[PDB]
RNA sequence: ACAGGUGCUGCAUGGCUGUCGUCAGCUCGUGUCGUGAGAUGUUGGGUUAAGUCCCGCAACGAGCGCAACCCUUGUCCUUAGUUACCAGGGAACUCUAAGGAUACUGCCAGUGACAAACUGGAGGAAGGCGGGGACGACGUCAAGUCAUCAUGGCCC
């Protein structure tokens, strides 16, 4: 029923997440193997809190660039666990791709990372309701001008499930020019599957 | 200045109350009598009263106290402005929004944007913005500026409340009323005495009469204040 | 050598004005030939029969896109505009007859879930 | 007038051709201006989280000139689900002959 | 060990979607009233496409919706001139495609509570939401989807 947020976006406050160039006959083998190299990282980045990745690429190489807020357990000590995922990188992937690690100043102004947190705790059982105020406080105390988090799915186990939300500030959807960070993720339960999703409004 | 005449009370004609049928059995000891259906009020009463009330209000504006003017009547609007702002108290003139002191934790937010918005228009913000836009933030302004233009240095809740026409003015007596904050007030024949503490039986309905209730209060606390200023040095 | 740009639909027409005869040129070939719908006839001659000239000039017309009577209003549009450039005051008299305001219709897009830009496919009750 | 009667997720059996045909033929005789009747008759869910109670379903849309009127019927038992849609339906029919014959007055 | 399952359950679910409905609504904080469920705000006078706006008003404010920011089209300008154009090799014009200008009830005459607004007129390519699209509130229908995918349980 919404659209969404990013997608909307894209073009008039946004940017995407990747930007190479490809002949259409080149288009689908770029594509293929950026959601390829996408899903292996984001599997394997796991316990790292990463954020959006930009894949962008030139002509062979390519430049990927993951936002993280834990760049220690990311690179390693002294480089020594970006090259060994380097290596796996460009053993899948074409030519030799160069990795750069950012760092998110506010880990409680990206959507992601807090629905991640938000997913760890709720499949670490903790009160599904805590979590959300909990998100919902760290980010609106954190210089958020609106936070806005949903839970839908057997909720503590129930039998019938329900949608809970939290808003606190203003995220207005329907403006474009809204710079809305959004991030939408599951909680693994022992009753199923917890949609958490997460709208963060910051400004203009 | 603390103490009223009875003779230019009667000129303003401030004993003149409603028709015999509007009253207010409560007013009972301080109506005179009834000339051709219409009460009239004791000037003994009012005058002794008045006295009372204007020893408060020195007492008050002695210790630096805010006494808030409150009258929305048609004949009371201009001359509360004016000899609030005269004495330097706060006043209301247009219309008590509800909740004015009960609910002052959120008219704060009001006070404060009308604050603000007067910086905005008084360090020239209007090279900035558009045509319209800053034509419509103006607009706000002063609409803001009606409603809660006298009460913006108020800085918290006032010390007493001078209302004028009690009947009038019942959200504000109830809100006295249930903060606690003394109320002194002109309070007419046809008018509810309860909940006032300092009550002046007058007539609150010609604007010649009402001048002089506002101007007498206005001249009391000045002589307070400046009584208060006496033992700077 | 009073030169205007005429639009319409989808034609774009180029009309050069001189003072002349009234041989009017439509992309190389003379209006009467060019225009076999003698509606299509009428729009071009419009601007110049509005205000009694219309064996006064000489017109050097170049349509390029659009159909057969949108080419002709794009003709009459490029026109008024020439005439417009040629003099200022003819702009009040051949303003009261909409020559001058471009056409701004266009083809309205076709629509997802329907047949049209308008048409709804029929269900029957 | 049409009576068509289709089953969605069930296979609609002679006795449910039957239980719903009576009833139709029932309902035109009192009101001969119904242009059509279309009958579904379904199985919508399993009953996982309540046992049923509504496993079955009977919906019954009627045309009538210049007016549609459509009933459901939710229970457990499909019979049961017939009977009340076909209650339901003839309670409206009634409703729309009365205002009709009503609105000449 | 297991893998595999387009096997079952959409009435255990996530994600996605339809629908009322691009309808103008849906709420909350504080205050006040009521024993209470609740109410008020959100009602009323107008006005609008619009809970749009103004004015009143025990309410004062806020949020999601409305509107705007986005795309395209309609006029003009700037950079550029090939594979585009052709007025006289040209750098005019058409065109292509990036950045802008314009439009705001801005002006006039009225009606209107000294209001919001409405009616008409000028100029302009466009006039009052210029035309079209994207955008689909809280919820509803145990609506659809376990056969895109993921997924608790059951089953081979």
């Amino acid at each position: 029923q919404k659209v969404h947020p990013i997608g909307i976006r894209l073009g008039v406050v946004k940017k995407h997440n990747a930007n190479w160039y490809a002949s259409p006959k080149q288009y689908s083998e770029y594509l293929i193997n950026d959601i390829q190299v996408r899903e292996y990282l984001r599997k394997k980045l796991d316990s790292a809190m990463i954020s959006n990745i930009m894949i962008e690429r030139p002509t062979g190489a390519a430049k990927i660039t993951i936002a993280t807020a834990r760049p220690g357990i990311v690179i390693g000590k002294k480089g020594e666990d970006i090259e060994r995922l380097q290596k796996e990188l460009t053993k899948m992937m074409g030519v030799p791709a160069q990795v750069n690690i950012e760092e998110i100043t506010s880990p409680d102004l990206d959507a992601r990372l807090v629905a991640d947190g938000i997913g760890s705790q709720l499949e670490r059982r903790v009160m599904f309701r805590r979590a959300m105020k909990r998100a919902v406080q760290n980010s609106m105390r954190s210089g958020a001008k609106g936070i806005k988090v949903e839970l839908s799915g057997r909720l503590g186990g129930a039998e019938i499930a329900r949608t809970e939300w939290y808003r606190e500030g203003r995220v207005p959807l329907h403006t474009l020019r809204a710079d809305i960070d959004y991030a939408s993720v599951r909680a693994e339960t022992t009753y199923g599957t917890i949609g958490v999703k997460v709208w963060i409004f910051r400004g203009e | 200045p603390t103490k009223i005449e009875m003779r230019d009370l009667l000129q303003a004609g401030a004993h003149f109350g409603h028709q015999t049928r509007f009253w207010n059995p409560k007013m009972g000891p301080y109506i005179f009598g009834a000339r051709n259906k219409i009460h009239i009020i004791n000037l003994e009463h009012t005058v002794k009263a008045f006295n009372e009330a204007l020893n408060y209000v020195n007492g008050l504006a002695s210790k630096k106290n805010k006494v808030l003017f409150v009258g929305t009547k048609r004949a009371a609007s201009g001359i509360i402005a004016e000899q609030a702002t005269r004495a330097g108290m706060p006043y209301v003139d247009h219309r008590w929004l509800g909740g004015m002191l009960t609910n002052w934790k959120t008219l704060r937010q009001s006070i404060n944007r009308l604050k603000e918005l007067e910086k905005q228009a008084e360090d020239g913000t209007f090279a900035k913005l558009t045509k319209r836009e800053a034509l419509e933030r103006t607009r706000d302004m002063q609409k803001l500026e009606r409603s809660l233009g006298g009460i913006k240095d108020m800085g918290g809740l006032p010390d007493a409340i001078f209302v004028v026409d009690v009947d009038h003015e019942a959200i504000a007596i109830k809100e006295a009323k249930n903060l606690g904050i003394p109320v002194i007030g002109i309070v007419d024949t046809n008018s509810n005495p309860d909940n006032v503490d300092y009550i002046i039986p007058a007539n609150d309905d010609a604007i010649r009469a009402v001048s002089l209730y506002v101007t007498a209060m206005a001249d009391a606390i000045i002589a307070g204040k400046e009584y208060a200023q006496t033992q700077a040095s | 050598r009073n030169y205007g740009t005429g639009r319409r639909k989808t034609s774009t027409a180029r009309v050069f004005l001189a003072k002349g005869t009234g041989s009017i040129v439509v992309n190389g070939k003379p209006l009467d030939e060019y225009f076999s719908r003698e509606t299509s006839r009428m729009v071009v001659r419009q601007p110049l029969e509005l205000l009694d000239s219309p064996t006064a000039y000489d017109l050097y017309i170049t349509v390029k896109g659009g159909g057969i009577s949108g080419q002709a209003g794009a003709i009459r549009h490029g026109i008024t505009r020439a005439l417009i450039e040629l003099d200022d005051t003819n702009k009040p008299a051949l303003k009261a007859a909409g020559f001058v305001t471009r056409d701004s219709r266009q083809v309205e897009r076709k629509k997802l879930g329907l047949r049209k830009a308008r048409k709804r496919p029929q269900f029957s009750k | 007038m049409n009576v068509t009667i289709r089953g969605h997720h069930i296979t609609v059996t002679e006795a449910m051709n039957n239980a719903v045909h009576d009833k139709l033929t029932k309902i035109a005789r009192h009101f001969d201006q119904i242009q059509s009747i279309q009958v579904i008759l379904s199985l919508d869910n399993s009953g996982a989280s309540d046992g049923g109670q509504k496993s079955h379903k009977a919906e019954a849309i009627m045309r009538v000139s210049g007016q549609e009127m459509f009933v459901q019927a939710l229970e457990d038992d499909m019979y049961k689900a017939i009977n009340e849609m076909a209650d339901k339906l003839d309670r409206q029919v009634s409703k729309y002959k009365t205002r009709l014959e009503r609105n000449k007055v």
